[PDB]
């Protein structure tokens, strides 16, 4: 139950292991590798799509 | 003017002569104190390096019936601040149109060194400075009231950043909130 | 290209068109998409640059002070007791409470860290030998029986969560998972408690955590001693939803969002700049 | 293009100079699925009786207007059946499609943020002091900013560059928002989905939106043109549901 | 359509009334071919740092405004590295893209020819009688044509109706041109190639074309509308590219 | 032969040729690389030695006391006050600097390490009992909020690093990344902060890595303790570039590279040696 | 062999007696790459504007000469289109051959070394006190050492035993160099890459590398024979680009 | 994710083993056993070849 996951380096011997001790979810750390996101919600969130290119109205 | 609505509400008019300016101001976008309570700027001061172009959005809020033209024009920083119209033609710029579009965007890019800068500021990572000036004129039909208000937005491009978390400089307390 | 990695900027040459990218229109509610590639002549950048440290996770996992308790080991009143207590809250301090006030809704688990220390009060004399303090941080859920003294029967704690710690050691830690009743933990409630629109305005009608209560479990010391015990709050599994205006004003109550009316940015001479 | 024709129920809007629909945070109103649902009891949905268009009174936009504040489910309390639902329910959940229309000239010239903000708590004018709830929104009256600060011993904080939540007014564009800027823009229409951290939720003791209506560029026009714009606000609920059914409220 | 965006370098122009592009004699500038140089050192192009929008003053136009001129590429001879690249070189060759701006009204009334004139050789006001270069062109400035003729003892005939070269004022429009015609026209962009008999050329002693810019029906409006319309030339170089580096000129 | 080996040298025999291995030109600014076997007879030798030790990541990595940080738990003056501060720097001792500054550009991850040691003041008592003394030592970025007095809402570091520590356990530490703006951490810096040549010249412009603020979270004593705070930065995977000439002189300023002039090496009293 | 020649541009060098070329640290310049910019912008390359060889003014080589340093980019300052590109961009990005040149006989002797160290940043001549820039480098001028210790107020510590740096003078010749021995050698020329830690940089408030020349066995020769022999430096820029376009600088 | 590496031993039960524990490469401990080098950036940087035998000039 060793889950070996991708450690946290540069860009131009990088894993860890991670043994679950507890048996409640909330005992585990933080999820610190997840970088998803998508500002669609707040930068154009209009009916109609508006390319760049066009004139908006 | 903080103190009121009038703080967003850039003035323009009708010239008697051409290539004045109408603002201008640092590009310290956690430091200045025209950015560093921006939506932008909020964000910023809970960190201590910041990267990317941004979005400096114009808009035009005066009669349908009014023209003009604006140049808004960026500096990076090795000579100083832009004298006139003529030393800021030299610079990344755009010439805006004031027409059925309303709004216009300068794209300030990032020229810089490093890969970051500071945002509490420093000389060693200065960004430049952001003016705009009368390209040529406001120009109305009769019975409409000579000022005009322009309103500036602020965002951030998609391949901006932010590093090093801190705490920000802008709230405090002396005890316990009771 | 990774998750999180930000966008390379593309060689653009020169252009005459009938695109127009800079001219846009605010009134529609919509952010403009601009590329520095639309409005000038820029190269092929390969930006490695990550949003490793704007994440909610990374944003908000650190641990924050927010009580400081105190308590003694011989009473003077009431606030220096044997023991004390605090009403389980985000909104005594200010720095954790403006990052939390930045969402609506947020849905996290805790981490509750202890840093408790004592000093001895200040006498006509010290010279003792003591043996070392012994705490105790007893949560009650809401509607327990609470202690009304100390000796009291209800730190028997057989239901309640407890923790014991000898001074010296490492802090203590302890795990919360999500509590609400809700769906989510509402940062902000636009209502009252009463179903006539009257009681209690804000978010406190939706804050029933519990209470925390702490002692010294050594019966008496030679000569008085006081303790104080800060509490830290990290959130971990953090989910958060619609994004708030960040807060100018500085805050005046825990209960409340009451504030003093203040100017929206600081000032300067004039609106433009002149030299050369 | 900038016409648009919205129809929900026996009611039309029309609008020949339209700058888009802002359409919530990207999600459309809908009702309740079954693996979200808490109530055990049947719901009761009206779908045109209560799904329809109700115009409210119209403000007078002057130079010195600081703006004006609708809360809401509360601002459509005695609109119809919309109301006569919100009496004898415990529980009810709906979106929103908001319409703000204000036309002048080609010889005037203003602007006005019309901003939805989900739970936007009011801080109090007089602090260390509880304020009525009739000074937060009446029933359907428009409830207005002020340009400097209120002293108001019962009231709401009602200095506008405050927004009275305490936060900079000039950072509320990240709340679904349009703007009515008068030089291009007739009328500005939000359609908002049910925002809230429980799937229903008591329609009296909740405000869940406040839409505010803010001018950042000031009207202002020449004295021999007309002297008086109205700003008119027409709201339609959207897949309105109820649940918990017994006598009238609503104490 | 009346909308376009021209980027060169760090700059761009937004045009909301454009009329079209006139492009020269049907031809984009470039750089010389292999089989038509002369001299064999290799030139040197700054792409970015001298084929940029370079901005002029803006000249007030008014009633009795009789009409402007500027002599290239001495027009820009301070402007930047444009400037500094050719007092530094012998030979330079380059085209343009002159952009010419002037809104007014939808209330005034107005039109101006543009035209780009090459070798627009002038004639003397005074006869048998040289004149001055400075009377011919400054280094940025509008030199600006009269409505009568001149008695000038050492500067060009500035009568406007002769166009300074003896022909009539009517026939510029062989020459690229545009109109602007403030009813329905803001701006006028004219594309130049480089035009001349040989290759490369001297940058300082020959004025490879001209820009005029003519009033042929004047302005006129309310006198309660606004007094004050200028008329700003911003112009591009394209392609531009050097030979004969020694020391800076320009004797 | 594995990496990092020395050379073997190999057999050689008497030699009467042409090749001239001996001669050579300095003035081509060549290094010649002449072996033993070139000019004279040798043996085959295994050579077995290895140059482990003169890593980089060896030779730096090291634990080196840079600063050491005072603090008491009653204020003398503002030097000896509750809390202290101090700018992270490499260049306060001469030790470490010296290392450093055999290259022009760096590139490493940090271990702090810190030895914290109290002592009893002074006093016309001692006779007392006092808990465990616990210590914070929080770090604040540059151009965040500093602590201007003990008691300050800044210690509640909620965004900040910070960490706890009681006396009598094992040193605290943690590891820092790679912190610089730039691609490297410039040792040196031949230039000024302003772009007119003015200002601050040298090496002061290029580091901004904030502060490291210490305290006793202990709010009091019977008697007065003064507290003494080491910080030990050890640099470990370390790039190197640009290999500096060694200092001779020793230093003088932590913000400048002045010195005084001294000769090249030590003397003797003739250029001969003269027995037999 | 011992001749060489060398051509950048419309400038050539030519060596009878050539020890070899140093180059760098093993790097030949070039432009920089797609994956290690910052900026954005699209850079200016003149090729051969730039690229070209500009002499420096000779310095008098005495029997008391202790040696000259001139520092880099700020010694072309004004050297052609060299010093303009620099007044007119924020970031530049440059290396460099660095040519030194002195015949004398085969009756006199000297040697000197010729190193370029990357980031010579100097003390101070008097402590706790800063120095003036002009101090350190001039426009052009031949910085000189001083044989013993400098007690100027305001300038950098000029003993040449020492370097300016606090290190030993003998400890140089790691960093790029070569030796002009007059028994054998009549020039010395260095490649330089770009050595920062950042990609490009200000070519004003940072001298990158710094040139010193210092007598190590001095010159001497017969009274009967030719008491002045000069030193000439001749520094061709190579790969030279530029950004951050905007007005003169250089405050 | 154990690396069992080669241990440093003399010339003339010689394995460690490593487990990596934290999400962040800066976390990591020492490369000690890293003996590359190339010293002819500095002692040989000339443009032509200089071989030892043949005469330099
Ligand atoms: C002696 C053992 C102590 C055990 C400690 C248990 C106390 C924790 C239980 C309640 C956790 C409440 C978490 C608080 C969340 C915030 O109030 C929300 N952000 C606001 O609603
Ligand atoms: C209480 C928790 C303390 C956490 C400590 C964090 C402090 C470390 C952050 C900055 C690290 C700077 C490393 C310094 C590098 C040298 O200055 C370079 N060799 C010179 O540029």
């Amino acid at each position: 139950g060793a889950q070996v996951s991708t450690q946290k380096t540069g860009a131009h011997i990088i894993h860890y292991t991670n043994i679950n001790y507890y048996k409640d979810s909330a005992s585990n750390s933080l999820n610190r590798q997840d970088f998803t996101q998508d500002p669609s919600k707040f930068t154009e969130p209009v009916k109609d799509v508006m390319i760049k290119t066009l004139p908006a109205l | 003017h903080v103190n009121s609505m009038e703080a967003y509400r850039i003035p323009v008019r009708p010239q008697t002569s051409s290539g004045e300016q109408v603002f201008g101001f640092q590009l310290q976008p956690g430091h200045d104190s025209v950015l560093k309570h921006t939506l932008l700027g909020e964000i910023l001061n809970y960190y201590a390096n910041w990267s990317g172009s941004m979005k400096l959005t114009f808009m035009y809020c005066g009669a349908a019936m009014a023209t003009g033209k604006f140049l808004i024009a960026y500096s990076p920083p090795g000579a100083g601040v832009p004298g006139s119209r003529r030393d800021a033609m030299l610079g990344t710029h755009v010439i805006w149109d004031v027409g059925l579009q309303s709004s216009c965007v300068l794209c300030v890019p990032w020229i810089s060194q490093t890969n970051y800068r500071y945002v509490t500021s420093d000389a060693y990572t200065d960004a430049g400075y952001i003016t705009c000036w009368y390209q040529t004129s406001i120009v109305t039909p009769p019975d409409i009231p000579t000022t005009s208000t322009i309103l500036c937005f602020v965002s951030a491009c998609n391949d901006f950043s932010v590093r090093l978390l801190r705490d920000t400089p802008f709230i405090t307390q002396q005890a316990l909130f009771q | 290209r990774a998750v999180g990695r930000v966008a390379d900027t593309v060689a653009s040459g020169p252009v005459n068109t009938e695109q127009i990218p800079a001219l846009t229109a605010v009134e529609t509610g919509h952010t403009s998409q601009v590329v520095p590639s639309d409005t000038m002549q820029t190269r092929h950048v390969i930006n490695y640059h990550t949003r490793s440290e704007s994440s909610i996770e990374n944003f908000m996992g650190r641990a924050a002070c927010v009580y400081i308790a105190q308590y003694a080991t011989e009473k003077v009143n009431d606030e220096l007791d044997r023991y004390t207590n605090w009403e389980i809250t985000t909104r005594q301090v200010a720095q954790l409470r403006r990052k939390l006030e930045m969402f609506t809704y947020m849905r996290f688990d805790l981490e509750i860290t202890f840093v408790i220390t004592s000093s001895q009060r200040t006498s006509t004399t010290y010279a003792s030998d003591s043996p070392p303090l012994t705490h105790q941080v007893m949560y009650v859920p809401p509607g327990g029986p609470i202690p009304k003294s100390y000796e009291d029967f209800a730190w028997q704690t057989s239901t309640n969560p407890s923790v014991f710690w000898t001074e010296g050691n490492a802090p203590p830690r302890m795990s919360i998972p999500f509590m609400s009743v809700g769906n989510a933990y509402c940062n902000f409630y636009d209502g009252w408690s009463h179903f006539s629109q009257s009681g209690v305005y804000g978010y406190t009608t939706l804050n029933n955590m519990g209470h925390l209560y702490f002692r010294h479990v050594n019966k008496s010391t030679a000569y008085p001693v006081n303790s104080v015990a800060r509490v830290y709050f990290k959130p971990k599994h953090v989910k958060a939803w619609v994004p708030r205006a960040p807060r100018l004003c500085p805050y005046l109550k825990a209960r409340n969002v009451n504030f003093n009316v203040q100017g929206v940015t600081e000032s300067r001479n004039k609106i433009t700049l002149d030299r050369s | 293009d900038r016409v648009r024709s919205i129809t929900l129920g026996n009611s039309t809007i029309t609008t020949q100079e339209c700058a888009n629909v802002v359409v919530g945070y990207g999600v459309w109103p809908t009702y309740l699925s079954d693996h979200e649902a808490t109530a055990v009891d049947q719901p009761t949905q009206p779908d045109v009786a209560t799904c329809r268009f109700y115009t409210l009174e119209s403000v007078k936009w002057e130079s010195s207007s600081a703006g004006w504040w609708w809360k809401f489910p509360e601002a459509l309390s005695d609109m119809g059946l919309f109301g006569q639902n919100m009496q004898y329910h415990y529980l009810g959940r709906t979106g929103y499609t908001i319409h703000v229309q204000c036309n002048a000239s080609k010889f005037h010239q203003g602007c006005l943020l019309v901003v939805c903000v989900p739970e936007a708590e009011m801080g109090a004018a007089t602090t260390d002091h509880a304020f009525n709830h009739t000074k937060l929104s009446n029933i359907g009256q428009a409830m207005e900013f002020s340009a400097k600060k209120s002293t108001d011993q019962t009231g709401p904080q009602t200095a506008v560059h405050n927004a009275g939540m305490g936060v900079a007014v000039g950072n509320l564009t990240i709340f679904p928002h349009q703007w009515i800027n008068l030089r291009t823009n007739n009328s500005a229409t939000i359609v908002m989905p049910y925002i809230n951290s429980v799937p229903m939720d008591n329609m009296y003791r909740h405000y869940n939106f406040t839409l505010m209506v803010i001018p950042f560029a000031k009207l202002e026009h020449s004295p021999q043109a007309s002297t008086y714009v109205p700003i008119t606000v027409t709201v339609a609920p959207m897949c309105a549901e109820y649940n918990g059914l017994r006598l009238a409220g609503h104490q």
